[PDB]
């Protein structure tokens, strides 16, 4: 609920930060730059959802809530700006491999039971090309 | 100048239940609740009443004040959190019940307690664009609070209806402008399955209700180039009297400016009827040339702001239908047992 | 066993901080403490973090790694210490022992909490009590302290009017504190006629659930001189800790916190000081009774009597002769951010003995240059005492 | 002065289920169903997709075609029969996901299968009145057919979004006029409690669907002074292919006029997304100066009719996002077991 | 900076313990350690315990107070340290740093875990990962380590057959361990054709969820001669700790644990030893790939050629001219009690370097008298390294 | 949900342990005696449910689950044998005071929602 509310623009729109001192792009957005610390000047930066599979795994026995999705692809995607993210990939388990170009998609990531909040966010999909 | 209210109407069911009657059952101190929430009692619909009937009563009263043939109404919108059907529309029943059918458009609106005013804006657009001559917007609800919960002290039944027109000779009030502030916020919600809602507790206040109400109030006053001193009366969303007053005081409104708008202490929270009912009571008392600020609020996070000016034609119409305050004082008290019976809170 | 000193203190405002995420808080506290210490992030050799909630609030364990990662201080070692309400004190004490050992010269002891992230904080706070034998049967945290206060009244004749006065002086003191959760005054009638939580306690006898972070920079006394001027250095004379039964029903005497008696007398022994020398104190007043009882257990009064003398003055900046306790609102009015409270208590003594600009409006009169802080975990199962001085 | 569509977009999930797979389970002749309903297969949403995600995909594709900054979108309306929350609005999530927040109005529209087109009219009014520069109207749904019922063969998932602007240079299509026919009709409904709807059977056809669709088509053509010969293409509501064609043929439309609008045979009934999706496919193929007749229908008793003309700017934008037909043919078939798993039809 | 040594070590059985209550586990480890240590309960100045779970299963925080209360050692101070799977070593390191300071002479460092009580342990174990940015999206703990394994294979050409060889050795070694969860041998075909948890890992590449407890008794090197004979005293040369990014997707290189490289290097520097001198090593092999990677990061071989090292069998107990790794079953076969594992690893080195009767059947050949342990929290966000020697 | 299963004989039947070295009785049953510790052995002992109110409180705002019982009397009872326990007391809030004699009663203490396990145990009732 409250935690969902804070990182919505990140999960929904992939909005990270850019350090002008470095030039480096960070996602998720950081409050303190790991290199420059207080010196780093931060501006909000909108990432494109485009990225490539850096590594991946297929989850065969997940929590009871992911029963419909089983087996699913979890992966670490290297985005074209540089940041890496962990997310699921909507594709057949035989079609996934390292280096596959993917694109972020707005999906229903979770729900807090029958009565709680629904949590949306990014899930990657392979590009048509 | 182009767009304005030509008629307004309201309805409140007769049954009430005092805070004391609810607290008694749940082992709470009534005076603590009353002081805390700024609420004394609330409206209870009869078992043969619902959001549709309430909407119809209010719609019919608005037509009386407008003094126009309902065949001229080109759109009916009903904003509620408690539409009787999940699929069949309330607005279609209200249209049939006022004989506006069949040459019109309609839709049922959902946006927590902001749904009623959402439709006012829709009617403003359609009349202003010339797509229709008159539009009706209704905000009505038969709210249900969870038996053990605090929302049980406020959740109540009521509705008010507004007819929007283009004719200076028929306008009793004029829209100077509208503004809306909307975000995605999980402060309060109800999932399709559940009969009673779930809330985030203290997260509902500052980060949601105040954030959206005050931003919308500041946005409209920025849009109009206006200050708190320019407005004669104000009405805000009133989940309880506490929130309403804090917001009014925060913006710099005095009791004389906000008193007419605040009905919750003796009516409760009618959700989508709340601000519409408040505004209707302001219009029952208002004089020519009075400027009103009206700001609504909806969970999931939205607020609609209005800047309205009252016209010469106001006193002509007030007595054409029942005054909000008269409906509010024609009442019959019930105990909790009868209340749970009426509400179908019985298993 | 080298002597340890405080060379910096930093703190966020305590309260309902919705915009300020968890990360924003431990940065704000950490950067503030770094500036005051006048050290660079690279000078931090290690970190010790106080968190009581942990996973229960937000679903997250291994917060130390998270905190170090986001602070941008990797690969410095980061450790989480836990002891319910007195986790900040225990992280200060772990920090003190790592500097004393010689392994680290500069260590950061911080504490953070974010309880406004969960719909019901009551369930997490109750986690400090015995789940099987207290919580299970419906013993809420306020009801446990209300039961202590009842037994105290039964044994020592404390009245509700006397107990209420603690909250009036707390809220009066808190108006002079910009970092306090509550900056308003109250009367005795307002405290007593507040909504009751657990008889005899009312809402105004209880501390609130609050977000907030606070951080100290401890340093070797020899190294401290290099980093700061002697004037702004405050030395840690004693950092003691003791234990009691987790359940209140297992205590030999409920009207006392033995672990506080044990820890405080150990701290007075190493400092070679008596309680009559303490100028200022910061005690765990999550409830009004807990403040009274600690005043007795730290030896500022005899058992039973602290309740009597609390009334008709004393423990105010106004009172000249007597120790002053909780110059900031205390937990009650300044706020109680569980993991950070222990750190905050000590960071107040630092300011008070330092005669810092931060506590200029609530500055207590310091004659001997000594201050003590009592941090309690749960209902007394853990107590951690820290005794500070302006002189080494 | 002139109101028109500046951008449109659409989304269809990848999963399908053939009639044959459903019939097999329930002991029915697939060829009989296929012939009767004029339907071959339908879209099935992934278990991680819902009306909100579908609306967001559409909305995002409409923004690409519009080529405008979403900060300029003044209201977002989402018309659905399957909004994820009973109280928290979808339109806010959509607004947040396209970055139109916070300076906007929004509302979630309910009117069976006509809620989508209801919001187009709302955006038409607000833009035309000058209250907003751009408004977005979405029609999306993840429909539910009862397991044993015939609605299981058609009820499907899909969405389309439309952005409305005043500026001629940005418009790809122009509204010549709109008309609506609304009554109170108990042909089909769903009570708040129930998960699956109830219908009146044969009473749904002639007295309800045809009555409202044909009256609205006749009404628009009277308003605009047209004939079936004046229109280049047409799109009607398509609960099944049978009803759609009957209506088209009844008004005198040839296959060449109605073929693009009819998607149900391979898509199913996407309820509030049906005509929006059909209209989007017409726009994908349409040439400059083409006149479209679009008539929607909603179970409660509603129909919205549109008279649209296609502009020069059409070929510029079509390829800026996925064509409706491309989404429709990018598909993966599933059996009935998988389908009931995905849709949560399992208890 | 006093030198610290270990006088004793006590360990409960590991795994599905239904009969043993939580209080019986800590007692059972504590009493066994006390017997080996030959100290009386009164001789313990302080207790340091680390628990990652923190009654996530139980619902109980303030575990330290509870443990001391039930142990009957009140009012001795007891503290809880937390760092996910590394909570044990961190409790030990905290215990070492108090002895080193001189504030305590005899300290107990313990670890205990109960995961059988909850129906789904998966949710708690995942707590060590970033909840907002890994767990939230469905990244299970085995899937994170499977993603490490995948990238390692992609970069260094490790095959599934090579990786599976790590498990057969572990299970072979575990048959010589009475406290091990699994006392059976397995083949390469059995490991590879086991039920898959997360591709490429199968059930036989993962450590199991398990209950248990282990406690060490640390004392000053000088005082250690009072309680124990010189030949049964093992000396802690150095206790190092480092940090890394909590999320795997934030690492500079996934195939390596920098926090292990940092901590192991610092430990070799203080001991003035090279990795070629280490006789026996206990590494965190929760997912086998974690076993390969730590062998490289502790400097026993170069990056990439870990697969060759095991497929040959260099690390086996029968092998002579190379370091012997995880002679006890290890996390894979001995079992993985999150809070107790960090202690257990060190207690094995203690037994191996003192040629104890407990590891008679799995006794490694000790040439130089050195052993290293590597405990890891989560995916590597925290690593704690302990280096032990028979000679002070 | 194994935790409930282990302390059933205690919660249900009030079975503690008696130290034969001391002679004193401790409840809940302890594995290690706080006075003897290692030089003390334990035998099972059934306590009488009889006891007296040592202290008490009235909970006015409890968790949402105890909505029906609000306000309720929570107390610490000194049992005849010596041990003290905390439990609720079934009596009027105005009738409770320190020293009141009470008797244990078998009651439905809590439930894990509408689908989870029901947890029974002791609650105290005043004597005639
Ligand atoms: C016990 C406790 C939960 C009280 O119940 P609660 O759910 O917090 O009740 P509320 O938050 O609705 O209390 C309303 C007011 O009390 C105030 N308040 C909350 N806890 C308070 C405390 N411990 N002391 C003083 N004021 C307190 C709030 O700021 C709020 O202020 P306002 O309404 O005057 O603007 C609370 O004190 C706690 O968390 N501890
Ligand atoms: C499958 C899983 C859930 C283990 O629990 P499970 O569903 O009951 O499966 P099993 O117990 O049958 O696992 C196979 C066997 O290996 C044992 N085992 C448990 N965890 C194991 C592990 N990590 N590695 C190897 N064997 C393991 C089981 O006890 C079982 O033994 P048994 O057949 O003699 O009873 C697994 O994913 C896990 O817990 N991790
Ligand atoms: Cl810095
Ligand atoms: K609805
Ligand atoms: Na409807
Ligand atoms: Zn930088
Ligand atoms: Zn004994």
């Amino acid at each position: 609920v409250v935690r969902s509310w804070r990182h919505m623009k990140e999960r929904y729109n992939l909005i990270g930060t850019r350090c002008k001192t470095c030039g480096k792009v960070y996602f998720p957005s950081r409050t303190v730059c790991p290199d420059c610390r207080r010196k780093g000047e931060l501006e909000e930066f909108q990432l494109s959802g485009k990225g490539k599979i850096y590594t991946y795994s297929i989850v065969y026995a997940p929590p009871k809530e992911f029963n419909k999705l089983t087996p699913y692809v979890i992966a670490i995607v290297e985005l074209e700006e540089g940041p890496k993210v962990t997310a699921q990939v909507d594709c057949d388990i035989n079609k996934i491999s390292i280096g596959i170009p993917v694109e972020a998609a707005f999906r229903r990531i979770k729900e807090d039971g029958k009565d709680g909040i629904i949590s949306y966010g990014y899930k990657f999909v392979p590009i048509t090309e | 100048k182009d767009i304005g209210i030509v008629g307004y109407g309201s309805y409140i069911p007769k049954y009430r239940i005092k805070v004391e009657e609810i607290a008694k059952v749940w082992g709470k101190d009534p005076e603590a609740i009353k002081k805390g929430l700024v609420v004394n009692e609330k409206s209870v619909p009869s078992p043969d009443e619902d959001t549709a009937t309430i909407a119809v009563e209010a719609a019919r009263n608005a037509v009386k004040r407008a003094g126009i043939n309902a065949e001229k109404i080109g759109a009916v919108y009903v904003g509620s959190e408690s539409h009787p059907y999940a699929v069949k529309p309330t607005s279609a029943t209200v249209a049939e019940a006022i004989g506006a059918t069949p040459d019109l458009t309609a839709a049922d609106l959902e946006f927590a307690c902001k749904a009623g005013t959402a439709g006012i804006q829709m009617c403003m657009g359609l009349v202003g664009s010339g797509l229709i001559e008159y539009g009706m917007a209704i905000g009505a609800d038969t709210a249900q609070g969870a038996p053990g919960d605090a929302l049980e002290y406020t959740a109540s039944a009521g509705g008010a209806a507004y007819i929007i027109g283009n004719k200076k000779d028929e306008m009793i009030a004029v829209f100077n402008g509208t503004y809306s502030y909307t975000t995605d916020t999980p402060d309060f919600w109800r999932r399709e399955g559940q009969s009673y809602p779930k809330h985030g507790g203290r997260f509902t206040g500052e980060p949601a209700y105040f954030k959206h109400v005050l931003n919308a109030a500041k946005g409209i006053m920025e849009k109009m180039g206006t200050t708190v001193k320019d407005y004669d009366y104000c009405v805000f969303h009133q989940p309880n009297g506490k929130f309403y007053i804090k917001a009014a005081k925060s913006l710099g409104f005095t009791n004389e400016q906000y008193k007419y708008g605040l009905l919750t202490p003796y009516l409760g929270n009618t959700y989508s009827g709340a601000v519409p009912l408040g505004l209707s009571n302001i219009l029952d008392h208002a004089e020519e040339g009075a400027r009103i600020l009206a700001v609504s609020y909806g969970s999931g996070a939205g607020s609609d702001a209005f800047d309205i000016t009252v016209t010469e034609r106001i006193k002509e119409v007030v007595d054409k239908a029942p005054k909000t305050l008269d409906l509010l004082n024609r009442k019959k008290y019930i105990d909790y047992a009868v209340y749970v019976k009426y509400r179908g809170k019985i298993k | 066993m080298r002597d340890v000193a405080i060379i910096g203190y930093g703190q966020t405002k305590f309260g309902e901080l919705w915009e300020d995420s968890f990360r924003d808080l431990i940065v704000e506290a950490g950067v503030k403490a770094i500036k005051d210490a006048n050290v660079d992030g690279g000078d931090i050799d290690a970190m010790y973090i106080g968190n009581m909630s942990g996973g229960l609030f937000v679903g997250q364990e291994h917060i130390a790694s998270l905190i170090a990662d986001h602070a941008g201080l990797n690969p410095v070692p980061c450790t989480r210490v836990e002891a319910a309400c007195a986790s900040g004190s225990l992280a200060l004490r772990s920090a003190v022992l790592s500097v004393a050992s010689g392994h680290h010269d500069v260590v950061l002891a911080g504490g953070v909490e974010k309880m406004t992230d969960v719909e019901d904080a009551t369930a997490a706070i109750a986690s400090a009590s015995d789940q099987e034998w207290e919580a299970f049967f419906g013993a809420t945290f306020p009801s446990l302290y209300a039961m202590m206060a009842r037994r105290y009244m039964y044994q020592y004749g404390l009245t509700i009017e006397e107990l209420s006065m603690w909250s009036v002086i707390a809220h009066e003191n808190a108006t002079k504190n910009k970092y306090a959760q509550f900056g308003f005054k109250t009367t005795l009638e307002q405290v007593m006629n507040a909504s009751p939580v657990a008889d005899p306690l009312t809402l105004m006898h209880c501390s609130p659930v609050s977000d907030g972070a606070s951080a100290l920079i401890v340093c070797d006394a020899d190294k401290a001189e290099e980093f700061a001027p002697k004037d702004e250095i405050i030395y840690i004379k004693a950092s003691t800790q003791a234990s009691d039964t987790i359940a209140l029903h297992d205590r030999e005497d409920m009207t006392t916190l033995n672990a506080a008696k044990v820890a405080s007398e150990k701290a007075y022994k190493l400092a070679k000081i008596a309680p009559e020398k303490i100028d200022v104190a910061e005690v765990h007043d999550c409830f009004a009774i807990n403040g009274l009882i600690l005043v007795e257990d730290l030896g500022f009064c005899k058992k039973g009597d602290a309740g009597k003398v609390i009334d008709e003055g004393k423990i105010r900046i106004d009172y000249d002769d007597f120790v002053t306790v909780n110059p900031s609102g205390g937990l009650k009015a300044a706020g109680h951010a569980l993991g950070a409270t222990g750190i905050r208590q000590v960071g107040e003594l630092y300011w008070q003995l330092k005669q810092d600009k931060e506590c200029k409006d609530r500055q207590a009169t310091i004659k001997n240059g000594y201050g003590i802080a009592a941090n309690v975990g749960g209902t007394g199962g853990t107590v951690c005492v820290h005794l500070l001085s302006d002189k080494r």
